[PDB]
């Protein structure tokens, strides 16, 4: 799939990043607009965004109910006193619009105006809700509470002078226990008084119709070439999903993950530590064509020897010194000897009888059936034979590794010979 | 609900032609087809299914 | 049909007007009178079943065909099989012989 | 009781025991009916481990041949030694002179 | 033991009293240690849980802690304190037994193949149960006793667990809480939430005719009364919220306020409210409106036995909220010593380390795990039953018996509903193995394969299902949720969000799961009929391993396999190729799985590893048991758990008050796989004797033997029952003592 | 699965006789109690306690 | 009405009419590229750290594939929750501390939602 | 037999519905004597046995039959002079189940318990109309009451006994004749044999304290007696007679 | 009995159980700690006395209590849990040893050794 | 019974009369047929029907 067609290039606008609003009315279809409504006042705060409009409707239009707007508007406001009154006229006239804040990072939401081959990209500032507000009858209901306390107060045709003296007794200055503090802090109460405690910005409305909506409208787009490389955004992928993915912070344990981030000493030396026989052809494969050949065999060389061309574990590296056997209890130094001495068998023959190691090395029956098992196999009507064939392409690419393996295996069977009386 | 009841039905058809046969094919002097003769213990269901 | 007010979005209400029956809200003096007839039908669910079983032909919707009855010993038959006893270890059978309508019942 | 499973473990067994193998009763798998009939039929046995045999009272051979088998018994912990209770007068309550 | 108990004092670093300001006590950190003894004079000593079985002694650790306070207000540090002691599972992470070579294991008079798991107190092993309980934070919609269709949230915050529940009694949607005196109708709590337009409700709700003309009418009960603000809606709930009866008044009326810090928080708890903004509850509760009003149709119940909606809670759990209660009670116990001795006292200076009660805890601990009953009055929760002395019949007794799991019904009323066999049990739990009597369906056993999951963070799930499309509840009303296209995305039961073609979305983050970024255990599951993706990663779920398949091919192949075997691979590296992968219940309902490659079609994601792993430990020991009725192999299980046999390397040291020995004992000639896996041929319970089929003599009737005589006397059979006899020599209160 | 429905079976099976059991053994004494004062008299009639 | 697609919604709005449209899209938290002289610890890459100028593609392929290049990765393109509601555009623009000029833009109709693409990010590498 | 008792299912007499409550849960509803109990069955014999005409005809008489049920729509039509509710009858459904209900006898169902209705509020224009104008009653109640009589109207009786809930016909195999008979899901036996076309000296039920109340304390035991041997024989075990004689 | 128990004899027995408590202590010495407080209570030159005085009777009392049981255990790790001084504890301790006379067994070096060598 | 290890209860009575009324009430050949159906119970089982 070629894109053949609408290459469209994506520029981006920082006129009006700041000074741009997403208004929407979830009870108003988008068939429906308020182009023809009058609007009169927009009281909007620039922190803690909370916007409020104030929408004029007609009343001689036939859908308006002349008696029911005289009626609310009567009891929202009082008779005549009008120095304090939601309408002006004795009508319902004004519509309170209230915002809701949808979300606190509105960075990652951006106005997309699209035009003939480009589409300019501009931040929002931040989104609000518009609801139809019920507010006037709340102030109806407060009027009518005090309406039935002025009724209270003259039940009676005349009062007389009231001894209403204030007792004069001031607030304890009590000390708050930290956590009534808190809830006060936490309270609704104390959250509405510090959003009103920010004055009101009256602003003038302009509408779509006004040319000033035009003459801003130009304001999005952004004056520069058609085709310009940006400097940043050159990212590669692996960076990109490194960033927006960001990290939170038996002897095998370690994976191959684990085993990767470690040094080819340590690697090979738990790979032979948890495999005991392993090829050198493979072994290039799983440490990597990254890290050179000579690089590999000087650690391996320390870690194990060679027999038969195959790379078989050190005793002493399965075989701590402070550590025994599991099956017996007997010190690992037996057992390092005893598996010495099963490689140099190996070495002079590939087949090895377990009733001969076991008569000479004097150890039980477990112990050399663990030995064995780690590079042997059970052929029958022979005994044991290497798990792996001869390895000859690699004693011949490195003939002096070879040579230096038979030197200090003159040596070992020089000990072995020593120690067992062979 | 009816496609439900015809195919246990078919599904029973089956066993039981399946246990039909087998009873057919079994000889005399079998142990549990004779405990399911005499009716001590067993009957011919427990034959079909096993 | 539930109706909305453009002007607070509140439930709308028929209420008898000077001139003529009109949608009103109960909030705000909204209006709107009704020219022509406006039906709202739902169209329940009718009883299209006529509740008709027992025929020997759906009633024969059994396995067992031709077997041998321990009552009157002929092919027909209608058999039941029942596995709910732990402790009865074998199952349990309920045979229903009927063609000339004899109704045997038992174990 | 449908237990066919005891016949097979019975016929596993019987096949190990004359082979010395440990055959496998895995579930959904191991050995099947096939290979300890070979086995049977290999060493000389009934492939079906019915055998010829002589009843031990009478001394005289049985009509029907009988199934062998080396089985995997295992007791359990309900004995008759002590579960078997006795009540002679004895000892009563204190609140309701009962036993 | 090493990361929760770290969080719980962190929660509870710095206490203080209100008298006397200035002064607090705070703790700087805690360990563990390991476990000892205190037969020495003021002396601590190692302490092998053999002898703990021997001198009939708890085998526990002290607890040290540094911590800082001030006594006359001079910062005091401490470095070592003791305040309790732990009891210490054996075989775990401060346990001698563990990293043990068999060799020291005998040096230490403990078998190498006793399996573990249990506590040591008073010289008796107790076992924790594996508790089994709903799924918390999730609607339930199901069949009243009356026959209506109601809903019920039970949203559990780490505080507060309340049960909210839907009533259809009338036509109309009623919401009934325990604060509240009487059912109050939805669309007036809908008004007190903030939303007040009926028009928005009605499209929160939905936009289908039925949907209309069912909530019709709640929408006129709500118009008949004069409530059209949401100053009137909390003032009618607060006139409808019971007296709580605490002393002092309210924040501002004690009428309004009061309901709307029940809406704020008391009700629905788990839905988080940032600022008094009920937007993302709104809509839960519509969407939750809206499933009631579907089900209200067809009969799709929801039942309760599904296993996908069930939660396994482990020792962990427990104990973390046991030291959570003893922790706060403790706090709560020096703030009162303090607030009691701090004022008036002297002129001298009082310090809460003369106050150290060790016994508190360590009291308390052993008291809940002897007696078995967790009392915490923080959450009412009254329990029986968690603990239960380990069975030493056998090996195979123990090791089934450390796998157990415990119904929540506690045989109330015999249902019969959760006592049955579901689906859901599949590959997680053994069907066969289960007891029998009276506990048949409501104890139950784990598979030979299985996991249970632990609690995730939660934040790269949010914050890539944020990047992944996910929009803002809030940026949109409800109307899109009438959308047959619109899906839903939760997290744990809180709403996400919304999304669209949920194939690409769920594909995406399976392959991100795989990717290793993710963590495995994280679940992800569809659900059409409601339309709705559900993301679970909290713990006490239920997860399978299972080999991706794709384009018919399993991802594992002879080369892997060939690799693993010679040690070149494992598991774990298994689980980072993205060759296998866990599954939940959940996620698996929507997922194909083949049983064989044979089987495997063109719609398969995954294959079944083993079929045999279904059963568990005990029906394992049954040779072919697919050739056998289930109730005989159940029987079969619930014998074996009573089968007289070998139980370890260490049984003749072993006195326990009641153990069978068996004199020759044989290992099993047709073995099963999970016998060589659990290694119950070198411990068998048993013997292999000549049968013969027929019957002989008329002594064999009924599930009647005849054994041989000259069997019997060759040792065939012979066994050994050692009973335990103990008495103690006290001295009491007076200088003297028993002779 | 066949194995699984078969052992679904059976537990429905013994969850049924488990309940089936404390049922009965309930309604056989409710019924006892009832129905002890009955004897035979020697008129041939069934005559009751008073 | 039906359901419609990116590739044929973007075919209407230009090949079918040269008429201008509002849109509104939303974007990945994080973009692929760093904060030039922005004071920052791999945070969001937001749309107001960038200046203006062309910062990527928008490309269409063949069977009905939409795509998004703002570098060297590609993002997918899809239709978001389809709006039937009043959603307008507008500028508060604050000229003044006490007066301000409220610009209506124009009627937002289409939502669009741009996502990283996982799935060749993770075949990459 | 309660130990030797089943608990089984499928049990559905040869009907393949009305399922039944069987076994020990029947045996206890009926040692309890309970004046209501779950799933009455009510067996009612039939004149002309033969003929499925006449069974449909009496079934319709005595099952219950709601507005809704045979309407074909009810709509609230808003008119400039008045607003009222029209119901339209569906005639061929009236006809094809035979229910003797015109728009006379359904305009006589309304006015029957339900918030005063006037006689002369309900009208009839055509063979299938319905007209149904609102009143306020005074007492909570305005002009706006549209909505209860939408929801209360279709759940009102037009024909048959409120008591009977569900009733099917039933037929029997018989090689020399096949009859049928009614088996009714109700409480109300004096009703089922009072209709007509209905053979009331046949008539038999479940429910022990309406069969009592209506034929006297003989009927009473026969029937129990008549029950409890049909419930235990349904199972497998037989009783004798005189047991549940003596129990009666 | 039991109910004339003073809120300060009340005191004075919980003191003796967290005392007893802080340092570990079987519950056989808790008994015989309680035991050893209501058997010294009962002189009416004891009852009558200041707080420092029933402290300093609590911390001898669980010093006697720990010195039964071959229990090691210094004046100083005592005095250091009392609020009060270690002279007039000492005092006190003489004047209940001179008025009740019961037995006192001497400390004894190997264990005094074996519980302050394991502080280090 | 099904000899599977159930325990089985055993009384004695301790009174002539009561030793009377077990031996002709309670008499095994006096009570081969059940009061509730008349069908004998005291008859072959498996192992002898076969
Ligand atoms: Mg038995
Ligand atoms: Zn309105
Ligand atoms: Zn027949």
């Amino acid at each position: 799939d070629d894109p053949v067609v609408q290459e469209i290039d994506v520029y981006l606008a920082k006129s009006l990043a700041e000074k741009l609003y997403l208004f929407q009315y979830p009870v108003r279809p988008a068939s429906m607009t308020y182009d023809d409504i009058p609007h009169l006042s927009a009281k909007i705060k620039p922190k803690q965004q909370k916007v409020e409009l104030e929408m004029a409707i007609d009343t001689l239009n036939p859908n308006y109910c002349r008696s029911k707007g005289e009626q609310i508007a009567l009891n929202v406001d009082g008779a005549c006193a009008d120095e304090t009154s939601t309408y002006s006229s004795k009508l319902m006239d004004k519509q309170t619009f209230c915002s809701s804040q949808t979300t606190s990072n509105t960075s990652r939401y951006a106005a997309a105006l699209y035009r003939q081959g480009e589409l300019h990209l501009t931040p929002l500032h931040g989104i609000l809700q518009l609801r139809p507000s019920f507010s006037y009858l709340d102030k109806a209901d407060a009027k009518h509470r005090e309406r039935e306390a002025a009724n209270e107060a003259g039940d009676s045709s005349q009062d007389e002078a009231e001894d209403d003296v204030k007792q004069i007794t001031v607030r304890f200055s009590r000390p708050e226990s930290e956590q009534a503090r808190q809830r006060r802090v936490q309270s609704y109460e104390f959250l509405q008084k510090k959003h009103a405690e920010e004055p009101w910005v009256h602003l003038h409305y302009y509408g779509l119709r006004d040319s000033r909506s035009e003459h801003e409208r130009q304001y999005l787009l952004c004056p520069g070439s058609s085709g310009v490389e940006n400097t940043e955004l050159v990212k590669s992928p692996s960076e990109y999903l490194m960033m927006l993915m960001p990290p939170s912070q038996p002897s095998n344990v370690l994976s191959m993950a684990q085993l990767r981030t470690l040094p080819l000493a340590d690697q090979i030396k738990i790979l032979m530590k948890n495999v005991k026989v392993m090829p050198f052809a493979n072994l290039m494969s799983l440490l990597g064509p990254s890290i050179d050949s000579v690089a590999v065999l000087r650690g391996i060389q320390k870690v194990a020897m060679l027999v038969q061309g195959n790379w078989v574990v050190k005793s002493d590296i399965l075989y701590p010194k402070d550590s025994s056997s599991p099956h017996s209890g007997v010190p690992a130094e037996v057992l390092c000897r005893g598996r010495d001495f099963v490689m140099w068998k190996f070495t002079q023959s590939r087949w090895v009888v377990r009733k001969e190691v076991a008569t000479v090395t004097k150890l039980c029956a477990e112990d050399v059936k663990d030995f064995l098992e780690h590079m042997a196999v059970v052929r029958i009507n022979k005994g044991w034979e290497f798990i792996l064939p001869y390895d000859g392409e690699f004693i011949k690419k490195h003939p002096d590794v070879v040579q230096r393996q038979h030197m200090l295996w003159t040596g070992i069977q020089a000990k072995l010979e020593k120690v067992y009386n062979l | 609900e009816t496609l439900e009841a015809l195919i246990l039905k078919e599904l029973s058809v089956i066993r039981d032609h399946a246990g039909s046969a087998c009873l057919r094919e079994l000889d005399k002097s079998n142990s549990p087809l004779t405990m399911a003769l005499c009716g001590s213990k067993g009957s011919f269901i427990n034959i079909s299914q096993m | 049909m539930l109706l909305f007010c453009p002007g607070c979005g509140n439930g709308l209400i028929v209420e008898e007007g000077q001139r003529c029956h009109r949608f009103a809200c109960n909030t705000c003096p909204y209006v709107h009178n009704i020219t022509r007839k406006v039906t709202n039908r739902k169209y329940p669910k009718l009883k299209e079943v006529d509740d008709v079983l027992g025929g020997a032909a759906a009633w024969e919707n059994v396995d067992s065909t031709a077997e041998s009855c321990p009552k009157c010993e002929h092919p027909r038959a209608y058999f039941m099989q029942l596995q709910t006893r732990s402790a009865d270890e074998p199952m349990t059978t309920f045979y229903k012989c009927c063609n000339a309508q004899c109704g045997h019942r038992w174990r | 009781r449908m237990t066919v499973g005891k016949l097979i473990e019975l016929l596993a067994g019987k096949a190990g025991v004359l082979d010395g193998r440990f055959h496998y009763g895995t579930a959904f798998g191991g050995s099947k009916v096939k290979d300890v009939c070979e086995d049977l039929v290999r060493h000389g046995y009934n492939y079906l481990g019915k055998d010829y045999v002589t009843s031990g009272i009478t001394g005289e051979p049985l009509e029907a041949y009988i199934y062998f088998g080396p089985v995997y018994y295992q007791k359990l912990k309900h004995m008759v030694l002590d579960k078997m209770h006795a009540r002679a007068r004895g000892p009563r309550a204190v609140l309701t002179r009962q036993p | 033991i090493n990361v929760e108990i770290k969080k719980i004092m962190k929660a509870n670093e710095k206490v203080t009293s209100d008298a006397d300001p200035m002064w607090y006590l705070k703790y700087l950190n805690i360990y563990v240690g390991l476990p000892d003894v205190e037969e020495s004079f003021n002396v601590t000593r190692p302490v092998s849980p053999h002898e703990c079985r021997l001198r009939d002694m708890t085998y526990s650790a002290p607890i040290t802690v540094d911590i800082e306070y001030t006594r006359g207000s001079q910062r005091i540090i401490r470095n070592a304190l003791p305040i309790g002691r732990m009891p210490i599972m054996l075989r775990s992470s401060n346990c001698v037994l563990t990293g043990k070579t068999p060799a020291e294991f005998a040096k230490l008079n403990e078998c190498p193949l006793d399996p573990g798991g249990y506590f040591i107190v008073k010289g008796v092993e107790k076992v924790i149960l594996i508790q089994e309980q709903l799924s918390k934070n999730r609607i339930i919609v199901e069949a009243d006793r009356k026959g209506a269709v109601g809903a019920s949230v039970t949203s559990s915050t780490h505080e507060k667990k309340s049960r909210t529940n839907m009533a259809v009694k009338q036509g109309r949607f009623y919401l009934r809480h325990n604060t509240l005196s009487e059912d109050i109708p939805i669309v007036i709590i809908f008004k007190a939430m903030g939303v007040e337009s009926d028009q928005e409700i009605v499209q929160m709700i939905g936009t289908e005719e039925h949907v209309m003309a069912a909530f019709g009418p709640s929408l006129e009960e709500c118009q008949k009364a004069q409530i059209f603000t949401q100053m009137q809606a909390l003032k009618y709930i607060g006139n409808k919220v019971r007296r709580q009866r605490m002393w002092g008044g309210g924040p501002k009326k004690t009428k309004i306020e009061e309901a709307r810090e029940l809406l704020a928080s008391t009700i629905l708890t788990h839905v988080p409210v940032k600022e008094f903004n009920f937007r993302a509850k709104c809509i839960y509760t519509a969407v939750m409106v809206r499933r009631v009003i579907l089900a209200q149709g067809d009969n799709k119940v929801d039942d309760r036995d599904y296993y996908g909606n069930k939660r396994l809670e482990l020792a962990g759990q427990l104990l973390s909220l046991l030291f959570e209660d003893l922790f706060k009670k403790f706090n709560s116990e020096m703030k009162k010593i303090a607030d009691q001795v701090i004022p008036k006292q002297r002129a001298a200076q009082f310090d809460v380390v003369k106050h150290m009660r060790q016994d508190q805890i360590t009291n308390g601990m052993v008291n809940a795990i002897s007696t078995g009953n967790w009392s915490l009055k923080r959450f009412k929760m009254d329990r029986q039953g968690v603990t239960q002395v380990l069975s030493r019949l056998s090996y195979i007794s123990a090791l089934g018996m450390m796998t157990r799991i415990s119904s929540q019904f506690e045989k109330t009323r015999k249902v019969s509903g959760p006592r049955s066999l579901q689906p859901s049990q599949w590959g997680m739990l053994c069907p066969s193995d289960t007891p029998e009597g009276e506990a048949c369906g409501l104890v139950k056993n784990l598979a030979l394969m299985t996991h249970i999951t632990t609690d995730m963070e939660d934040g790269p799930i949010v914050k890539l299902a944020s990047n992944l499309g996910v929009e803002d509840v809030n940026l949109l009303c409800g109307e899109e949720l009438s959308y047959p296209n619109v899906f839903l995305v939760f997290l744990n039961g809180n709403i996400l969000g919304v999304i669209r073609d949920h194939k690409k979305l769920v594909n995406t983050f399976r392959l991100m799961r795989r990717a290793g970024y993710i963590n495995e255990f994280v679940s992800i599951s569809t659900n059409l009929t409601d339309r709705c993706v559900y993301i679970s990663s909290d713990g006490g779920r239920l997860c399978r391993p299972y080999i991706i398949v794709k384009k018919q091919k399993p991802a594992v192949t002879n080369k892997h396999m060939e690799e693993l075997a010679q040690g070149y691979r494992n598991f774990e590296d298994f689980l980072h190729e993205s060759l296998v992968e866990y599954l939940d219940v959940n996620e698996e309902n929507d997922c194909n799985i083949a049983l064989y490659e044979h089987t495997i079609n063109k719609d398969t994601t995954h294959l079944e590893i083993e079929p045999f792993t279904l059963l568990g430990v005990c029906a394992g020991l049954i040779p072919y048991p697919h050739h056998n009725q289930s109730p005989r192999n159940t029987y079969q299980c619930a014998m074996g758990k009573q089968a007289m046999g070998t139980i370890g390397y260490n049984q003749r040291n072993r006195i326990d008050t009641l153990m069978y020995l068996l004199a020759y004992p044989q290992k099993p000639m047709v073995k099963t796989k999970t016998i060589e896996l659990i290694e119950f041929e070198k411990l068998p319970a048993g013997q292999n004797a000549t049968v013969a089929v027929m019957s002989y003599s008329g002594y064999d009737i009924e599930d009647a033997l005849v054994l041989n005589k000259a069997s019997l006397d060759r040792g065939f059979g012979r066994c050994l029952v050692y009973k335990n006899a103990k008495c103690t020599l006290k001295r009491y209160t007076n200088q003297t003592f028993d002779k | 699965t066949e194995f699984f429905f078969h052992t679904m079976a059976g537990r429905e099976g013994l969850v049924d006789t488990a309940v089936k059991t404390a049922e009965t053994g309930y309604m056989q004494r409710r019924l006892v109690k009832s129905l002890e004062d009955l004897c035979s008299q020697y008129d041939l009639t069934v005559r009751s306690s008073t | 009405l039906p359901k419609d697609v990116s590739v044929a919604e973007l075919l209407r709005e230009l090949s079918l009419t040269k008429e201008e449209e509002l849109l509104f899209l939303q974007l990945p938290d994080t973009l692929p590229g760093q904060p030039p002289t922005q004071d920052i610890a791999e945070n969001a890459c937001t749309l107001a750290d960038l200046t203006e100028g062309q910062v990527g593609k928008l490309l269409i392929r063949k069977s009905g594939r939409v795509q998004l290049l703002l570098g060297k990765v590609t993002l997918d393109v899809t239709m978001g929750t389809a709006c039937s509601f009043l959603q307008e555009l507008v500028s508060v623009g604050l000229g003044d501390s006490r007066t301000g000029e409220m610009t209506v833009l124009g009627h937002v109709k289409h939502k669009l939602v741009c996502s990283p693409d996982f799935e060749s990010l993770l075949d990459h590498k | 037999p309660g130990t030797q008792m089943t608990l089984k299912t499928f049990h559905f007499a040869g009907v393949a519905s009305m399922n039944i409550t069987l076994g020990v849960p029947r045996i206890k509803e009926i040692i309890n004597a309970s004046k209501a109990i779950s799933t009455p069955i009510i067996t009612a014999q039939l004149d002309k046995d033969d003929d499925a005409d006449y069974a449909r005809l009496v079934k319709g008489r005595i099952e219950k039959t709601l507005l809704g049920e045979i309407s074909e729509y009810i709509e609230e039509v808003f008119l400039p002079d008045d607003c009222f509710i029209l119901v339209k009858l569906s005639l061929e459904r009236i006809r094809l189940l035979r229910l003797e209900v015109n728009a006379e006898t359904v305009r006589y169902s309304i006015c029957t318990s339900k918030l005063r209705v006037k006689p002369g509020d309900v009208a009839v224009h055509g063979e299938a109309v319905v007209c149904v104008t609102p009143r306020e009653n005074s007492k909570s109640s305005m002009y706006y009451v549209l909505q209860f009589l939408k929801e209360d109207l279709p759940k009102v009786v037009v024909q048959g006994i409120p008591e009977v809930s569900r009733a099917v016909i039933h037929i029997d195999e018989q090689s020399g004749k096949e009859k049928y008979k009614l088996l009714v899901e109700g409480d109300n036996l004096r009703a089922v044999m009072a209709t007509h076309g209905v053979k009331g000296t046949r008539t038999t039920s479940n429910n022990t304290y309406e069969v009592e109340k209506t034929l006297g304390i003989e009927a009473a035991r026969t029937t129990i007696i008549n029950e409890i041997q049909y419930t235990m024989v349904n199972h497998g075990m037989s009783i004798d007679r005189r047991h549940v004689m003596l129990l009666s | 009995e039991n109910e004339q128990v003073s809120r300060s004899q009340q005191r004075g027995l919980r003191r003796v159980r967290d005392l007893c408590r802080v340092l570990q202590l079987p519950p056989t010495f808790e008994d015989t700690a309680v035991a050893y407080y209501q058997q010294a209570y009962r002189h009416s030159g004891i009852r009558a006395a200041r707080l420092q005085k029933k402290e300093v009777l609590v911390g001898c009392c669980v010093l006697i209590t720990c010195r039964q049981h071959n229990w090691p255990l210094t004046m100083g790790a005592i005095c250091t849990l009392l609020y009060a001084d270690l002279d007039v504890f000492s005092s006190t301790y003489m004047q209940i040893v001179k008025l009740l006379g019961l037995d006192v067994p001497s400390l004894c070096l190997a264990e005094l050794v074996k519980t302050y060598c394991s502080s280090f | 019974a099904d000899f599977d290890g159930d325990e089985m209860n055993l009384h004695l009575p301790q009174t002539e009369e009561a030793k009377a009324e077990a031996l002709v009430l309670m008499g095994t050949k006096a009570n081969l047929v059940t009061p509730r159906n008349g069908e004998p119970l005291i008859a072959a089982i498996q192992d002898f029907l076969t």
